[PDB]
């Protein structure tokens, strides 16, 4: 054997398993979520209070591209920001040649091909992140999840990290119950009850919520996060469902 | 990233054997037979279509290819490498030879250019040899009709008669017997017919043998007329019809 | 175990132990801690000697008027990290008249520790940083960690025995972090955390090293006779 | 020089004169114009006489090589653009004019390219010196619906124009027929109406005239 | 050279002369001026042939790679294509550009790149030799949501009065209709527009 | 990374042998051998096809021999492929050194070149070294007619009779037995094919299995002149020596 | 300052009956200053003849780039080159230096040794074949060449006439340039003989 | 054995990356076929969309790589969208250059020269796709050309790929040898998908509704994919006959 | 610079160059050697353009000693001459060409012959009998080819030389400070230091 | 300099 | 040059 020591390798079966144990550092990472809904998407994610000595609502997780398009990864966190770092380059590209800014299944690919690359070199190493992002374009909403061999697919809800099987099934469930559709306001409210589900497989440290949200009626089509009394709102939401 | 095999993939062991040549070789020697016979006004040049699949087109699929007009080529091996060979041996023919001189090279020199190609495999950074070895029948002014093997190692022969891969053993002992310095063109496509049969298992008709010659001058398919210098090539590949004629008589 | 050979390859579980290998020259490396208030942000750092002959290695850089970092692992690293650090503080200036916010000055160390990570033929970077500054968001402390994930904290410490400091400070958050308008007093609170890491050895005049910015305060550095009076 | 194109209901034909100059000078009387891009695309050049056979070649070449690589016979449009591209990126310093003329699977078409890279598209089109003497005979002679024979005799009357009235034009009309689903036929010195007189005297010398110094046998072989 | 793009109620007509000149020689007295770039796409080219044909081939080949990818481009799109090419290549390029394109969304849309490299998104355009003598006429004349015959009549007194007054601009009148309904072709010839 | 795959051809052994060269040295002691002797009025080159097959062109061959210009020839034993590339280079060399000093190029400094290329190939760029050993056989008027050898270590020597290839201890034992310094061109050619008939692994030596050169002054007053001899030309000889 | 027209100095090729005639002056100088009086312009490469007119500096260095190229030619090809072939490449090798070319007027004469055909070729600077039944002129004098040539020439002239012609057609039109002259050769090229002559001639 | 870890010979001649590069190709677990008409060439493939949080409209291996060429894989989607990317970029630069729209063979050659340059230099990993190239070219009629790891490409009259491809393959094998013909001789396209489906569904032995599956067709200066409501239109007609 | 000439006799070559270095209204210097040894039967007189002529002497002489040392053989005057044409015919189409003209006087041991080339900066070579650079020229080379004979011995030679210099320092514009005259033959180089 |  |  040894198929397994570099990367771009097949083994006899057909599989790079280097990918294969990136993805392994991703189920490792915290729980981070995405909620598409009627005008646009809700990202959400858990942020492990290691000590009282963290400055709380200061170690910001979720990362902005351009002004329409959010991020929200899981696994080792300074490789989605180098992947964040590189949407920032492409997106700026597109607007700098084509004026209009760059639409979201058109950054996806961007990305896409972007981690594919590192999965063709023993060179380099794979992402060790599944990255969650979307935003609203011309199209409409469009909510995204990308995964270490470059694997990207379009999500109705989109759940890594290690309460990932829990949220997955609690997406499910309003999928199943909003045929129709769900708004802006309910999804920030139904993301911030998910994550709060979802810590149950990471209870030892309790956690901080961060939420950030694009909608054509209520960010204007615009990536904002969500603070101050709408934030709360929502934590006093889940805090009700879990009790 | 960026190509950091910088080294040789392909080196001496203690033995002395250059492994990855030898290992080529073996490639060679598992693809479908491929033979040459030289005649005294010509060259035939043969091999069987193995076709993939009997969906498959196997029209589309051309082992036997121009690389001048008085130049071609046929191999056994790895059709891929081939592939890319024949593109570079066309190129070079222009670069290094006609767009200087203002003729296209004889047979031996684009030999020699297509020798060095697979020699620098052998050699250069991150890279495996060529998985073929080729058959290059052609005519020039100077030296007349020639035919040559190149081999994964970059070495070549001239050949009065030969034949490589599969059942190549067989086939040289077939050649050795009916060859002589007095072979008209029509007599070395007959035996080139007989000695490709012993090889062949399947089918054996026009649409699944591939033969070209290198012979006359065809005016006809030079494709215009007023320069009387231009003759026209002298490759030709045999129809599928071409073939079957002379089956009858066999 | 087979997967440490290189920064490039993971391990089964999906691990980088080239990562946690430079990770484990930190915690050989001296203590140092860092805290601060709403008004001044402090660095205390305790300095290794090879003997009784040798100097006292130096743990804290200036990286501009308002920034600077002390440092626990390989000092070279912490050079070449806190040289790109003074060249990006300098860039903001001479561009863009504008003070470096210290949050960017952990965005900048983290993504240069992140490309030594997926490369071959490079390594990871073998230093941990404690970044304090006074920006136009008041005071901050930064903790850099060569894998590249960057934290800001109220305090913390990192090197050997850095446990006992961070406890302290867990317990003292609610009093050290209203010291406001005092310097002298946040100092104290600074020393008598590192106080909490000494095993044998205790804090002489060319021991202690204190580093201090705030509202009305350059980064300044105190050594030698200056630190006398925190002992 | 003087070169015309003029296109035929099943096909296009191009001509030229055969006056090469340095100055004001001839250099050659009977100099080839037409290149063969490939078998049934032509290429009448105007301008600096080394940069339209060179860039002819070259792009000839690079056709060769595409028509084998794609086992199609070459367009003629392939041969515009691989020029047009070449010669844009030179800003006119290959001082090459062409008519570009063929047929194709696509049909039959006529193109001219100037030194800068500019194509223009016509059923007849002149270039060189001569250009505006041949351009006056196409604007009065022309119609819609020429036949194969009409296209010749309205093309060498065009060339002829130059020759006569044009001091850069002179000699001879070389032709070229590219008619659909037949072999292009070259038609060398199609018209030769400039024929040098018989000389009044013979200026053979009588031998020993020349004073010689030294003779000595020269060594060619090995 | 005397071009022209008009908005109108239905999409935008391009409209331009069939004049190129050496000096005083007219080289061809059929030129196309109006050239596509995309399906709903076209440009009229002023200035030097070779730079404005050049500069047309890249931008369609771009439009064509765009399309693959993020399917049909805005006539904004295309227009920043055009400016992206000539701006950065200023010093060497002789092209001044009129885009023309029809969107079911933005309907009829014109924009008008000068020799610098600007971009000005305009209700009408006129550019070419020949648009100094018909500035006046043209603003006096010129109506927003005009109908198609109106349009073509608008186009055609235009360049006409160009065509007469400047010696650069002549030939026949080529013009392209860009609707919902598709693209028409449509040519005047001198017997015509002269005796406007 | 690639650090995995790579042989590491530029280094030493324990014992302070370079790998690469040595198994380079083992690969043309299987050669074909080819045998260099220099007389007072020219130089023999004799070299031995490697086992030959009855279908191959004899005539319209190049295996062995091979002209670097008008007064300089080689023998090879190894990879004719790799000795192609050494050639070309080597005419090139030759051409260069004319273009500049309007002076034919010394034999030594042509070796020299050729064996600095070799040694290249042993001491940097982690490729494998030229499977092959060269006898160069040439004439300036410096030093006359010279002999030398190279081999993948990039190391030359000059010789009075030399062999390289197969059974070289055998073939060196027999030329340092029979030559000597006052022998003639057609002397040479008689122990050049007396030395290949017994050291040869074939059961007999014939016309078809031999390439032969020789490099006199027996052109017409003080020029030299190279003859590759013709297949007819070495039965001849084959003959006239009593070999056949 | 016009690189053609410092050295000086002449060549022209004749066709005869299965022969070609080849000569040149032998003057070089510094503009007004004669340097010179052996500086010959015709070289050969097997049985192939160039005479090469313009910048000196460069009539060395083609003569020593075509030798190099010719004897490289021989050793691959394993045969001599031919005129037919030997003219493209001096062609190649001329537009090679497009835009910064050799500022020469070189002249191939030679009969191919398989057909027997008589054979001579002109060029510009940049490398344009100029092919000719009749004759090739090059040089300062080549307007004086051109005029002798074109009324004196007559075809299928034999070797000992065509010496009379070619070398009465160099003299006249020498005799007439400033920069020309100074001593002459003329070599006649039969298919296995070739004799060169030096032409007594005015020397001012 | 570090021989089946890079693309360089086994000591029986072999290329184990490009062996295990192939089983990459089964990975998805999908079945495309390909077959021509007289005016035109259909490529179907399964869709299985297995998460119910995915959107099913983004769940695709069909590619408009020019307007005329279409392309179908089988294989991971991230190698096939690296594919996808490159031939669009091929055929677009192809246009530029050399003044027409880049033919399907020409295409399908030009990616299996690169997928032969994978197989020979080391430091490129071979893509774990096949792809099937489809179009009606202006020269050649209606075309189907297919690409593997190894660098081989050939024309096929019809061709089928993925797990249960051998199936396929002698269903349509048997079709041409009772028609006696080298295509479907349909005049509507429409008709061409309902043969390509009704014969897949023989030879897999399951019944497909709308979402089941992708359809490519390619006409004259033209290619385009079928949406859910053009295919169960389809099915439709099947169902009742 | 200025005054360079060159003399080939029967058995010697005779190099003969001024000594003044001018610069502007000054003469900076009256006794400047403009020659350097290439090898021990090779000697190079040069002229032209202020820093160019020495960098450019001195740069020839290394390689010719580099070359002697790598063979131990001295090189041809023929030989040497070829290397400096070519370095000078690359000169030319360079980005800044050496402004350097230069004659090659050396005695060949292996033809027993004295040879002298007159070199121009464009690379212009020619073997004669007597050679000048610039000016001198215009005077010197129709009174050589008065009473220059081939067979004359070194002491003619001398006299034919003074001869050109009397002539220089009667119808020169410029006071070009006499000459320092060499001979080069069987022996060697050796400077005649009373003229 | 063909102008439009 | 030569024209044409
Ligand atoms: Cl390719
Ligand atoms: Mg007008
Ligand atoms: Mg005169
Ligand atoms: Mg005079
Ligand atoms: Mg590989």
């Amino acid at each position: 054997t040894g198929y397994d020591l570099s990367n771009s390798v097949f083994s006899p079966d057909g599989r790079n398993f280097q990918v294969e144990y990136a993805v392994k550092a991703v189920e490792n990472g915290t729980t981070s979520i995405g909620i598409k809904c009627n005008d646009g998407v809700v990202f959400a994610v858990e942020k492990l209070i290691t000590s009282k000595l963290l400055v709380p609502q200061k170690n910001v997780k979720i990362q902005v591209v351009d002004r329409h398009i959010g991020c929200v990864y899981s696994g080792l966190i300074p490789d989605g920001r180098h992947l964040v770092n590189r949407g920032r380059e492409e997106a700026a590209s597109f607007k700098k040649l084509y004026k209009t800014p760059i639409p979201i299944p058109a950054f996806a690919d961007r990305l896409g091909q972007y981690v594919q690359a590192h999965t063709l070199y023993n060179s380099v190493r794979p992402f060790g992140v599944s990255t969650i992002f979307g935003g609203v374009d011309k199209n409409g909403a469009h909510l995204y999840m990308l995964e270490p061999s470059g694997s990207y697919w379009g999500y109705k809800g989109a759940a890594t990290g290690k309460g990932r099987q829990s949220a997955k099934a609690e997406l499910e469930k309003l999928v199943d119950h909003h045929p129709e559709g769900l708004s802006a306001r309910e999804a920030v409210k139904q993301a911030a009850k998910i994550i709060y589900l979802a810590h149950e497989d990471n209870k030892e440290k309790d956690f901080e919520l961060e939420i950030s949200w694009c909608s054509l009626s209520e960010t204007n089509g615009l990536h904002k996060f969500v603070k101050g009394d709408l934030l709360q709102e929502a934590i006093d939401f889940a805090q009700k469902e879990i009790n | 990233m960026t190509d950091r095999y910088s080294f040789s993939l392909t080196t001496f062991s203690p033995s002395g054997k250059l492994g990855q040549i030898d290992y080529a070789l073996t490639a060679v020697k598992q693809g479908v037979t491929s033979l040459g016979i030289k005649a005294t006004n010509g060259v035939v040049i043969a091999t069987e279509k193995k076709s993939s699949s009997p969906l498959a087109m196997s029209e589309t699929l051309s082992k036997v290819s121009l690389l001048t007009p008085d130049i071609g080529a046929v191999y056994s091996g790895m059709g891929p490498d081939y592939r890319v060979l024949v593109d570079k041996s066309r190129k070079v023919a222009h670069t290094s030879y006609k767009r200087i001189y203002g003729e296209y090279p004889p047979t031996k020199l684009l030999v020699s250019e297509v020798a060095k190609i697979m020699q620098e495999a052998t050699q250069s950074g991150g890279v495996r040899p060529f998985g073929v070895s080729l058959l290059i029948a052609g005519h020039d002014e100077f030296n007349g009709f020639s035919l040559y093997q190149v081999d994964p190692s970059g070495s070549y022969f001239p050949w009065k008669a030969t034949a490589i891969g599969k059942g190549s053993v067989a086939a040289k002992t077939f050649l050795e017997k009916r060859w002589n310095d007095e072979l008209e063109l029509e007599d070395a496509i007959h035996i080139a017919l007989l000695t490709l049969k012993e090889s062949v298992e399947g089918e054996f008709n026009g649409d699944t043998i591939e033969l070209a010659i290198i012979g006359d001058e065809n005016p006809d398919l030079l494709g215009y007329t007023g320069i009387p210098t231009d003759k026209g090539p002298r490759f030709r590949k045999l129809t599928s019809q071409e073939i079957n004629d002379r089956l009858e008589a066999l | 175990n087979n997967y440490d050979g290189d920064t490039v390859t993971f391990s089964p579980t999906g691990r980088l132990f080239q990562v946690e290998y430079a990770l484990e020259a930190i915690k050989q490396g001296s203590v140092t801690v860092g805290l601060r208030s709403n008004t001044h942000a402090v660095l205390v750092a305790l300095k290794r000697n090879a003997d009784e002959l040798s100097s006292y290695q130096k743990k804290i850089i200036k990286c501009d008027e308002h920034m600077g970092l002390s440092l626990a692992g390989l000092a070279p690293d912490a050079r070449v990290l806190s040289n790109y650090l003074r060249q990006q503080c300098n860039y903001s200036s001479l561009v863009f008249n504008r003070k470096l916010a210290v949050e960017r000055a952990g965005h900048l160390l983290c993504d240069k520790a992140q490309k030594n990570t997926q490369s071959y033929g490079g390594r990871p970077y073998g230093v941990g940083l404690l970044i304090i500054g006074y920006d136009k968001s008041g005071a901050h402390l930064l903790e850099f960690q060569p894998s590249g994930n960057v934290t800001e904290l109220y305090g913390t410490a990192i090197g050997a025995r850095s446990q006992g400091a961070k406890t302290y400070l867990e317990r003292t958050l609610d009093t050290f972090i209203k010291i406001d308008g005092n310097p002298d007093e946040l100092i104290k609170a600074g020393v008598e955390a590192i106080s909490q890491s000494l095993r044998d050895e205790s804090l002489t005049v060319d021991n202690l090293s204190i580093a201090i910015v705030g509202k009305d305060t350059p980064f300044t550095i105190y050594d030698g006779e200056a630190v006398a009076k925190y002992i | 020089t003087t070169i015309v194109g003029v296109k035929f209901n099943n096909g296009v034909v191009i001509a030229a004169d055969t006056r090469s100059t340095q100055g004001p000078i001839v250099a050659d009387k009977n100099c080839a114009k037409l290149h063969r891009i490939s078998p049934k695309i032509w290429c009448a050049g105007a301008g600096t006489a080394a940069d339209t056979e060179a860039v002819t070649q070259l792009i000839g070449s690079n056709i060769e090589l595409h028509s084998l690589y794609t086992s199609r016979e070459p367009r003629v449009v392939s041969a515009l653009q691989m020029l047009k591209q070449h010669l844009f990126k030179y800003q006119g310093h290959i001082g090459a004019y062409l008519i570009v003329a063929g047929v194709d699977p696509t049909g039959s078409h006529l193109f001219s390219i100037h030194a800068h890279g500019s194509t223009d598209v016509g059923y007849y089109l002149s270039l060189g010196s001569g250009s505006l003497a041949a351009m006056a005979v196409l604007e009065s002679h022309w119609k819609q619906d020429l036949t194969k024979e009409e296209a010749i005799k309205l093309a060498s009357d065009a060339i002829q124009a130059g020759i006569w009235n044009d001091l850069g034009s002179g000699s001879n009309v070389d032709v070229c027929v590219m008619e659909i689903g037949k072999d292009a036929e070259y038609l060398r010195n199609y018209l030769t109406p400039n024929v040098r007189e018989e000389k009044q005297k013979s200026y053979k010398f009588p031998r020993g005239t020349t004073a010689v110094l030294k003779e000595s046998i020269v060594n060619i072989c090995d | 050279t005397s071009i022209m793009a008009v908005t109108f109620k239905d999409g935008v007509i391009l409209g331009a002369d069939s004049r190129t000149t050496t000096g005083a020689y007219i080289a061809n007295r059929v030129t196309d001026k109006l050239t596509r770039v995309h399906d709903k796409i076209w440009c009229c080219r002023s200035g030097s042939a070779a730079d404005t044909q050049a500069i047309a081939d890249i931008v369609q080949y771009h439009l064509e790679l765009y399309t693959s990818q993020y399917g049909t481009p805005s006539t904004e799109t295309a227009a920043s294509v055009f400016k992206e090419l000539c701006y950065e290549n200023k010093d060497n390029l002789t092209a001044g550009i009129i885009v023309a394109g029809y969107d079911d969304k933005n309907k009829g849309e014109v924009y008008t790149i000068p020799l610098g490299g600007s971009v000005h998104k305009l209700p009408y355009a006129i550019a070419g030799s020949g648009s100094t003598f018909i500035y006046g006429y043209c603003d006096k004349n010129f109506r927003e949501n005009m109908s198609k015959e109106e349009t073509v009549d608008f186009i055609k007194h235009s360049l006409s009065q160009a065509i007469k007054w400047d010696g650069s601009s002549g030939g026949v009148i080529r013009m392209v209709v860009l609707t919902a309904a598709g693209v028409e072709r449509l040519i005047f010839y001198p017997d015509e527009y002269e005796q406007l | 990374g690639s650090r995995r795959y790579d042989s590491r051809t530029t280094i030493f052994s324990p014992e302070g042998r370079l790998y690469q060269v040595e198994y380079a040295l083992e690969s043309i002691s299987h050669a074909g051998t080819a045998i260099g002797i220099m007389a007072s009025d020219g130089i023999v080159l004799a070299a031995e096809r490697k086992v030959t097959s009855t279908l191959l062109e004899q005539d319209t061959s190049t295996e062995k021999l091979y002209k670097l210009n008008d007064k300089i020839a080689v023998a090879v034993a190894g990879l004719t492929a790799d000795a192609e590339i050494l050639i070309n280079t080597a005419r090139i060399h030759a051409q260069n050194y004319l273009k500049t000093y309007n002076e034919d190029i010394p034999v030594e400094i042509l070796v020299r070149r050729l064996s600095d290329i070799k040694q290249g190939y042993t001491q940097h760029g982690g490729l494998r070294p030229f499977g092959v050993s060269f006898i160069y056989a040439g004439y300036d008027d410096r030093y006359g007619y010279q002999l030398y050898t190279s081999n993948p270590s990039g190391n030359y020597t000059g010789w009075k009779a030399i062999s390289v290839g197969a059974n070289t201890s055998a073939a060196q034992t027999l030329l340092q037995m029979d030559y000597k310094d006052d022998m003639k061109v057609d002397d040479a050619i008689e122990l050049a094919l007396k030395t290949l008939s017994k050291t040869t692994d074939s059961s007999a030596l014939t016309y078809d299995r031999l390439e032969f050169a020789t490099i006199r002054k027996g052109a017409n007053d003080g020029e030299v002149y190279q003859k590759i001899f013709k297949p007819q030309e070495i039965k001849d000889i084959l003959v006239k020596t009593g070999i056949t | 300052s016009d690189p053609s027209s410092i050295n000086g100095g002449i060549v022209v090729a004749m066709t005869g009956k299965d022969c070609v005639a080849i000569a040149c002056d032998l003057r070089l100088g510094s503009q007004s200053l004669g340097v010179s009086n052996k500086f010959e312009k015709i070289f050969h490469y097997g049985h192939v003849f160039l005479g090469i007119t313009g910048l000196a500096t460069d009539v060395t260095t083609l003569n020593e780039m075509f030798r190099y190229k010719t004897n490289l030619y021989k050793l691959k090809e394993e045969r001599a080159i031919e005129p037919e072939t030997f003219t493209q490449l001096v062609s190649s090798s001329l537009y090679e230096r497009r835009f910064g070319p050799y500022f020469v007027g070189p002249v191939v004469a030679g009969i191919n040794s398989k057909s027997g055909k008589p054979f001579i070729a002109g060029f510009d600077l940049i490398g344009c074949i100029d092919e000719a039944k009749d004759f090739i002129v090059s040089g300062t004098a080549s307007d004086q060449l051109f005029g002798m040539c074109e009324s004196l020439y007559e075809p299928n002239l034999e070797p000992e006439d065509l010496f009379e012609t070619i070398s009465q057609a160099l003299l006249n039109a020498a005799d007439r340039d400033a920069l020309s002259g100074w001593g002459a050769v003329v070599y006649i090229i039969k298919k296995d003989e070739v004799v060169k002559r030096y032409l007594k001639m005015r020397q001012d | 054995g570090y021989d089946r870890h890079i693309t360089i010979f086994s000591p029986e001649g072999r290329l184990y990356q490009v062996e295990y590069a192939f089983k990459a190709t089964n990975q998805t677990n999908i079945n495309s076929l390909a077959v021509r008409g007289k005016d035109c060439t259909v490529v179907i493939s399964q869709k299985k969309v297995p998460d119910k949080l995915l959107d099913p409209t983004t769940v695709s291996y069909i590619f408009c790589i020019s307007r005329t060429i279409g392309m179908v894989v089988n294989g991971p989607i991230p190698d096939a969208r690296n594919a996808a990317l490159r031939a669009k970029a091929e055929a677009a630069e192809f246009r530029y250059k050399y003044g027409y729209d880049m033919p399907c063979d020409v295409l399908a050659k030009r990616m299996a020269n690169l997928s032969q340059i994978y197989t020979q230099r080391a430091y490129m990993r071979p893509l774990g796709v096949i792809l099937t190239f489809v179009s009606v070219d202006e020269e050649l009629g209606p075309s189907i050309y297919k690409t593997d790891p190894a660098g081989y490409y050939v024309g096929y009259k019809a061709t089928a790929t993925g797990p249960k491809q051998q199936e396929i393959t002698t269903n349509l094998e048997n079709h041409f040898k009772k028609s006696k013909i080298d295509h479907i001789n349909e005049e509507s396209w429409e008709k061409v998908v309902e043969f390509a489906i009704t014969h897949m569904i023989d030879a897999l032995g399951t019944e497909f509704s709308k979402n089941d599956l992708e359809v490519g067709v390619a006409t004259k200066d033209k290619f385009f994919t079928l949406s859910a409501e053009n295919i169960e239109e389809r099915l439709v007609a099947i169902a009742e006959q | 610079m200025d005054i360079i000439l060159g003399i080939r006799v029967q058995d010697s070559v005779i190099l003969a160059s001024s000594k003044a270095v001018t610069r502007g209204i000054s003469v900076l210097k009256d006794s400047d050697d403009k020659t350097r040894q290439l090898s021990p039967h090779t000697l190079m007189s040069f002229a032209g353009e202020a820093g160019d002529t020495v960098q450019f002497a001195e740069y020839i002489q290394a390689n010719i000693q580099l070359y002697s040392i790598r063979e131990d053989y001295e090189l041809s005057p023929q030989a040497v001459s070829s290397f400096v044409r070519q370095e000078l015919a690359k000169s030319i189409r360079s980005r800044r060409p050496y402004q350097v003209n230069v004659l090659i006087g050396g005695y060949d041991k292996k033809k027993n012959k004295p040879e002298l080339y007159q070199i121009d900066y464009l690379g212009t070579k020619v073997e004669l009998p007597y050679g000048a650079h610039g000016y001198s020229g215009f005077y010197t080379f129709s009174l050589l080819d008065h009473h220059y004979r081939p067979d004359m011995t070194t002491e003619e030679g001398l006299d034919l030389l003074k001869l050109c210099v009397q002539e220089l320092e009667k119808r020169m514009p410029m006071d070009f400070k006499g000459v320092i005259v060499k001979i080069v033959d069987k022996d060697g180089i050796r400077q005649v230091d009373d003229f | 300099f063909l102008w439009x």
